RNA sequence: AACCCACUCCCGUUGAAAAGGUAGGGGAUGACUUGUGGAUCGGAGUGAAAGGCUAAUCAAGCUCGGAGAUAGCUGGUUCUC
RNA sequence: CAGGUGGUCGGGUAGAGAAUACCAAGGCGCUUGAGAGAACUCGGGUGAAGGAACUAGGCAAAAUGGCACCGUAACUUCGG
RNA sequence: CCUUGUCGGGUAAGUUCCGACCUGCACGAAUGGCGUAACGAUGGCGGCGCUGUCUCCACCCGAGACUCAGUGAAAUUGAA
RNA sequence: GAUGUCGGCUCAUCACAUCCUGGGGCUGAAGCCGGUCCCAAGGGUAUGGCUGUUCGCCAUUUAAAGUGGUACGCGAGCUGGGUUUAGAACGUCGUGAGACAGUUCGGUCCCUAUCUGCCGUGGACGUUUGAGAUUUGAGAGGGGCUGCUCCUAGUACGAGAGGACCGGAGUGGACGAACCUCUGGUGUUCCGGUUGUCACGCCAGUGGCAUUGCCGGGUAGCUAUGUUCGGAAAAGAUAACCGCUGAAAGCAUCUAAGCGGGAAACUUGCCUCAAGAUGAGAUCUCACUGGGAACUUGAUUCCCCUGAAGGGCCGUCGAAGACUACGACGUUGAUAGGCUGGGUGUGUAAGCGUUGUGAGGCGUUGAGCUAACCAGUACUAAUGGCCCGUGAGGCUUGACC
């Protein structure tokens, strides 16, 4: 009836979506630049800036919970090293979106996922 | 005549000897009068009524120079409340000032709309079976008419669809309390719709 | 107690140990029952030597129920178990002591009887 | 913030702090037979909300060998008091594993002096 | 189940009579000239005069 | 448990399938299961026997001849005055 | 074309085990995708208080399930 | 057959079940007659545990149904 | 050259020859109860045991557990227990294959809805210039039930037993609509506990897969088993019946003329839709005041300038939603995401320091994390564009300078 709900199901199950949306974030924090799906990257705005949030206070117990739900070493690396400093007066709004055209083979409406200073 | 509030929320108040009473919230703005139709160019006797707070880029001319008749500067809505008999003047301002304790009253509005109902949840029917050897049909309605005379479907026969946000009208509600500073009623007992709405407040005439 | 074959036990003296609800007494078909309702019940177990044989149709209230009793508040009484006293013919209780609490709820003209008796 | 703000008005102040895993006592009102006095109720608390006046608790007493409990409304009239005789550590917040047991094995450990 | 009678040409295309197109959201760039749909990226990569990819 | 078999429910019925599937079932060192090679044939074989099986066909196969079998029985039978 | 097809090889951690759960070697993502999150259908999860009142019938689901020791009835072809 | 024969047991209530009665329309001795431990994916009743079977359904998770782009059937049909 | 047969489930609709409630006449009607017959179809009209059963017989209720029609309603809605194709068996009949309007065990229920119909919901055009908003109501649906107490009053009535009419107050049941403050449920997006195993170079810490691995809790939303409200009062016109005056027919007589009382049925009354009500209604307010030619004259047609009020596409969304439609908003800016404070949930994080041979405990210590909620804030996304809609609103007649 879905009456004041959030969040969209994308017709993938739980844990697919749990270990998707961790990895167009790892992809987007190396190239800062990605060409994905419209519905996908309205619901990407609510994973990736809780990551640069949390990248604005160095700590062991933030490097460890910052590893915990991005799970790689370089992700991690370029937070709190680049990222979280060059931020580092901006209150929210970390990244824009960009809707461009559609895919040749269906109609899926694009978009753009950008960093906003670069 | 009546008020124009908005549901806002359900609380609970205490009483001296240790009851509780459900009580429904209403913010009331102060309604300000637009017309006031007299019974020769009209018929019926009626009056306009508007609550405020609507955006100047968003009203048109022909509102706009209806608004300003009686130097009014409306809002969102124009309600009518047709009335036995009192005078009134063009530009007027109607507050909760007309209510008092006990006075039960009518409270209407629109409700909220589920989808598209099937007849289980909009007719309440009953189900067939879950085991005894059963079809795919679980929650189906059954038979609809006889067989070869009348050979048709009987005009208002209960089937699916849209249990709505259609209007309805809670009747005789009582007032707990009446607030003129913060602007409020307390009404106890259900009031129709979701919280934000919209909704009337006129006295009950069933008793 | 609340519905047809509702195993409920007894809170009397003189009475079985346990019984079994059969028909719901009061309106047209009334599907439940909560405290302080008659009942119909049979007998289904009996104690070795009390006053009531085994297997016979009498009548009871109901006064403890793991469902709750509701008072003008929200703030409700809830047991763990379900609990009848018998009545003879007219309205009076069979036994002499009544075991466990009951409520206040309950007392109304014709039962001031079984409220003295018990320790609530 | 126009229900957030008449409910400051109904709270006025009755209760002390305490949390589940507790022996409180609790004096109620009794209006019975056009006479008020009041009646001890003391057992073991399992629940609490906190809801503002929604806040309302739960409490556990074996009464003649025969568990009942009570759902108190913490705001109200009714309940009065409202004392603490004992307190205990049991790192949970509801405490509903005690509608089974019922002697022995139902003791509230003693991590918290 | 199956039809008793064939449908004629008027009442099979009056069926296809609420059947049409349209895309008219286009849009001229400021700067460059060049025609896009309205609020999309250009085809040569600019979003309100700036190149942004 | 592999393995052979087919007792129940639901799904499927224009099926993924001219007889399956997912869950549960029975036998599982023997009157067992199975690979290769051979033997028995149409009023004739085989059969722990049901009138069962003998190339998706069986109270007597499939194919070509007698044969354009016979039908007091259905259906059809075409330009004008 | 979710079916059918004889024989060898067959590692690691748990486990009596070629059962079962994760993995190595090695191999694959099942040749239409994207949405939105109505009724109803299918395969599933939890449930107040009751506990066969359902029904031709406890059909179906739920429950039971391990190893060690204690303990064990009528009846019997004296094995069970 | 008449027939839910009559009598006792079990249930608050038993056309089925169990034990007897003999008036066997129409039992009966290798087309075997009466008993019988152990075995039945066997027929019929009863009981404990257990439960969305049910009072009476409420909610959540997947695959379809619905919308958009690609491909694109079937039975049926004197004419509307 | 096929109309699928009994009972059950689901959903129903009409009749009145009335089971209950409503109004009355007579009684071998004291009172409480009844018996019988006229008027009345508005709403109601049981759970079980046994049988394939409808039926029936029982147990227990209730205000009452009505009788019939609709292919003995209803299988392109369900079941398949009965009848019931092939297997097997008993009793009887026939030498035999076999049979019985006799019993008993086992046995595949097919369809993607084209049209009428129905329940929802949009497009096109119309309403005589065009828009924005508010409405009268012709007409049509929804609803309609009832118990038990208590006061009247242990009064009228009656040897006594037993016990009322009319009126009033209370709070239950069955059904309905709305609604989440309470009491619960769910909550695979929140927080913990824990089992096997693989991995991140190892220890610590953590993450995959095992039905959400199995569980303990639980915010928003949704919901009932929760919470609140409802059925009327009254007015008209009547049915059966009860009359008042009164002739014909000197009396009598409710009727022929005249004049009243009269029930849940009828018409309003209460809630909802409702001008496609082609009879297309009514009020307030807004907008638009340029030529020319052809040919014919409500003058028509073309050419050129002009495009207003407004609406639509498009974007951010919504307690609105299958698609649509509706509602709010587009930098005149709080529409959605983020951010900063709360609130709620869960139950003292890691790291360090300690105590111990060790698991573990304790300062660390109401810690840390916290989805859907509240308040604020332009940090990111809602582009001072395009298309539609024009240019003063026909003619007759009456009033009206
Ligand atoms: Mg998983
Ligand atoms: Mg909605
Ligand atoms: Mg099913
Ligand atoms: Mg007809
Ligand atoms: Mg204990
Ligand atoms: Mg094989
Ligand atoms: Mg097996
Ligand atoms: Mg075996
Ligand atoms: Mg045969
Ligand atoms: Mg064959
Ligand atoms: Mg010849
Ligand atoms: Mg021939
Ligand atoms: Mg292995
Ligand atoms: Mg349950
Ligand atoms: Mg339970
Ligand atoms: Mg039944
Ligand atoms: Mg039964
Ligand atoms: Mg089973
Ligand atoms: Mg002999
Ligand atoms: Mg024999
Ligand atoms: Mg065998
Ligand atoms: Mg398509
Ligand atoms: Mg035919
Ligand atoms: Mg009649
Ligand atoms: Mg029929
Ligand atoms: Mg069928
Ligand atoms: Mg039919
Ligand atoms: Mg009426
Ligand atoms: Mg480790
Ligand atoms: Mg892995
Ligand atoms: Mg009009
Ligand atoms: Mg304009």
């Amino acid at each position: 009836m879905r009456h004041r709900k959030s969040g969209r199901h994308l017709s993938r199950t739980s844990a697919h979506r749990k270990a998707m949306f961790q990895n167009m974030a790892v992809s987007l924090f190396e190239h800062e630049l990605i060409k994905t799906t419209l519905p996908k990257a309205k619901e990407l705005r609510r994973v990736a800036e809780p990551l640069i949030t949390l990248a604005k206070e160095d700590s062991v117990a933030n490097r460890r919970l910052a590893f915990d739900r991005t799970r790689s070493k370089a992700a991690v690396g370029k937070l709190f090293n680049d990222l979280g400093k060059r931020y580092a007066n901006r209150p929210g709004g970390y990244l824009r979106i960009l809707k461009c055209g559609f895919r040749a083979g269906d109609n899926a409406p694009m978009a753009y996922v950008e960093l906003v200073d670069r | 005549i009546g008020v124009v509030g908005r549901k806002c929320g359900m609380t609970r108040i205490f009483t001296e000897e240790g009851v509780s009473i459900p009580v429904t919230v209403i913010e009331v703005e102060p309604n300000r009068v637009t017309q006031f139709k007299t019974e020769e160019t009209d018929g019926y006797r009626a009056v306009q009524v508007t609550a405020g707070e609507r955006r100047a880029s968003r009203v048109t001319k022909a509102q706009a120079g209806h608004f300003a008749k009686a130097n009014v500067a409306a809002g969102r809505g124009v309600w009518e409340f047709r009335l036995g008999e009192e005078q009134y003047a063009a530009g007027d301002q109607i507050t909760v000032d007309l209510f008092q304790a006990g006075q039960m009253v009518d409270v209407t509005g629109e409700s909220k709309g589920k989808g598209f109902a099937g007849t289980i949840k909009r007719w309440n029917f009953r189900g067939q079976d879950n085991t005894h050897g059963n079809s795919v049909s679980h929650r189906v309605p059954g038979s609809i008419g006889q067989c070869q005379t009348p050979g048709r479907v009987f005009k208002g026969k209960k089937m699916s669809g849209h249990l709505g946000a259609e209007r309805v009208t809670v009747q005789s509600l009582e007032i707990v309390r009446v607030d003129a500073e913060r602007n409020l009623l307390l009404v106890k007992g259900a009031v129709p719709g979701a919280t934000g709405g919209d909704v009337i407040v006129r006295p009950a005439a069933k008793a | 107690m609340i519905q047809t074959q509702s195993m409920l036990d007894v809170a009397d003296n003189s009475g079985a140990r346990r019984v079994m609800c059969i028909k719901v007494l009061g309106g047209s078909h009334r599907r439940y029952a909560g405290i302080g309702d008659i009942i119909k019940v049979t007998v289904k177990e009996a104690i070795p030597r009390g006053k009531v044989k085994k297997g016979q149709v009498m009548t009871a209230v109901v006064v403890r129920t793991k469902h709750g009793v509701r008072r003008t508040d929200g703030s409700i009484i809830r047991f763990d178990g379900n609990a009848a006293v018998l009545l003879n013919n007219k309205q009076e209780p069979i036994g002499t002591r009544i075991f466990g609490p009951v409520t206040r709820e309950l007392r109304t003209e014709k039962f001031m009887k079984i409220v003295s008796l018990a320790p609530e | 913030k126009i229900i957030q703000q008449i409910e400051a008005e109904q709270m006025n102040k009755e209760i002390p702090a305490f949390a589940p895993g507790d022996t409180v006592i609790v004096q109620v009102k009794v209006k019975e037979g056009d006479r008020q006095r009041l009646q001890a109720f003391e057992g073991v608390v399992i629940a609490k909300r906190n809801r503002g006046l929604n806040s309302a608790f739960t409490v556990r007493k074996i009464s003649n060998g025969v568990g009942v409990e009570r759902t108190f409304q913490t705001y109200s009239p009714i309940v009065d008091s409202l004392s603490v005789k004992r307190r205990g550590d049991v790192r949970k917040a509801k405490l509903y594993y005690l509608r089974a047991l019922s002697g022995k094995a139902a003791r509230i450990k003693e991590k918290l002096v | 189940a199956v039809q008793q009678n064939k449908k004629s040409r008027s009442a099979r295309d009056m069926r296809r009579s609420h059947d049409a197109l349209e895309s008219n959201a286009l849009s001229v760039e400021k700067s460059t000239g060049e025609v896009h749909l309205r609020h999309h990226v250009s085809p040569d990569g600019f979003y309100r005069g700036r190149k942004v990819v």
